[PDB]
């Protein structure tokens, strides 16, 4: 199937902290498998799945020190993008990134990413064709041009086409799954002369699913509660979705379960 | 700007009175990521109580899924109260065994 | 494998 590597990289200030926490975190296949802190008594990356134990210590001495460079570069940066925004001191300021490679099932990539976000919000991205930056912000022009006038974006479209493609493919090959929802119904009246259908779908991964409620052969858009998908905390994944009927009349009502793992839909009923 | 945390309440299996289980409090959607969770159990702080290190998700959001060992049964009551500064009061989600 | 950032904000 496809694959993908993702950092996900965070510096933060606050205003009773003299220096940013800088944190980054890597993905293969959207789950986390490598993560560096700054806050640790000696920050270092750590691996955070167990097939990366299989990388050796100059591996983590590399890595390690990539990101004690990236530390600096967010801390300047911060520094740099209150005087674009005027901000004045004792507020607290975020600057987030994302980065990575999209691989096709064939292993060739298809798209490379770097985005960028301050306060929570788009700052500066690399667009598809990996030549050119979109910025909306007009403090973010600044940045555009000083990178625009660097050349900063041929290094990173040799990352995201070399290394980045590189590497995904060995983490991979050393870490060579979905679990499919298992979904019931339970009952639970609101009202004298209504009821609650709850359809449940438990122990699934990934966390994509979709879950309907339908009438005859009609589907419930509005009308239909739902939660947010919320980990177990095992790997897996929960949702459900409630609808409520008329009494007597729950048999008229099915639910359909929609997820990567399973062969087709699952249908189900309450019960009794 | 900020974000305001949301909050879901639920245990990890089934919930059975008097059966061993894990509850969580998992927090979405907030923006700084400094935050406060607890975890309680009759209004009283549950001494150990696991926590996910900081994340986000691809909309920039942070989460954070808190988590500790309960049993519940037929009258106790969980909650998970959260500080943040997007909220001039803490919020507290109440478990609700059938959600 | 992390990029290297190079150029800052």
């Amino acid at each position: 199937g496809p694959h993908s590597m993702r950092y996900f990289e965070t510096a933060v200030s606050r205003p009773g902290l003299e220096e940013p926490r800088y944190i980054s975190v890597g993905y293969v296949d959207n789950k986390e498998f490598v993560r560096f802190d700054s806050d640790a008594e000696n920050p270092r990356y750590e691996p955070r799945a167990p097939w990366m134990e299989q990388e050796g210590p100059e591996y983590w001495e590399r890595e390690t020190q990539k990101a004690k460079g990236q530390e600096q570069w967010f801390r300047v940066s911060l520094r740099n993008l209150l005087g674009y925004y005027n901000q004045s001191a004792g507020g607290s300021h975020t600057l987030q990134q994302m980065s990575g490679c999209d691989l096709g099932s064939d292993w060739r990539l298809l798209r490379g990413y770097l985005q960028f976000a301050y306060e929570g919000r788009d700052y500066i991205a690399l667009n598809e064709d990996l030549k050119t930056w979109t910025a909306a912000d007009m403090a973010a022009q600044i940045t555009r041009r000083k990178w625009e006038q660097s050349g900063a974006a041929e290094h990173y479209k040799a990352y995201l086409e070399g290394e980045c493609v590189e590497w995904l493919h060995r983490y991979l090959k050393n870490g060579n799954r979905t679990d499919s929802p298992k979904a019931h119904v339970t009952h639970h009246p609101r009202s004298k002369g209504e009821v609650t259908l709850r359809c449940w779908a438990l122990g699934f991964y990934p966390a994509d699913i979709t879950l309907t409620w339908q009438l005859n052969g009609e589907e419930l858009t509005q009308d239909m509660e739902l939660v947010e998908t919320r980990p177990a905390g095992d790997g897996t994944f929960q949702k459900w979705a409630s609808v409520v009927v008329p009494l007597g009349k729950e048999q008229n009502y099915t639910c359909r379960v929609y997820h990567e793992g399973l062969p087709e839909p699952l249908t189900l009923r309450w019960e009794p | 700007i900020q974000k305001t945390p949301q909050i879901q309440v639920y245990s990890r299996h089934p919930p059975e009175n008097g059966k061993p289980n894990i509850l969580n409090c998992y927090v979405t959607q907030f923006h700084p990521p400094h935050i406060e969770i607890q975890m309680l159990k009759n209004g009283k702080k549950i001494p150990k109580v696991e926590m996910s290190d900081m994340s986000f998700s691809k909309d920039w959001s942070f989460y954070i899924l808190a988590h500790t060992e309960f049993t519940p049964t037929e009258t106790d009551t969980y909650a998970c109260r959260v500080k943040h500064d997007s909220m001039a009061e803490p919020k507290t989600v109440y478990w609700d065994r059938d959600m | 494998m992390c990029l290297r950032l190079t150029a800052v904000m």
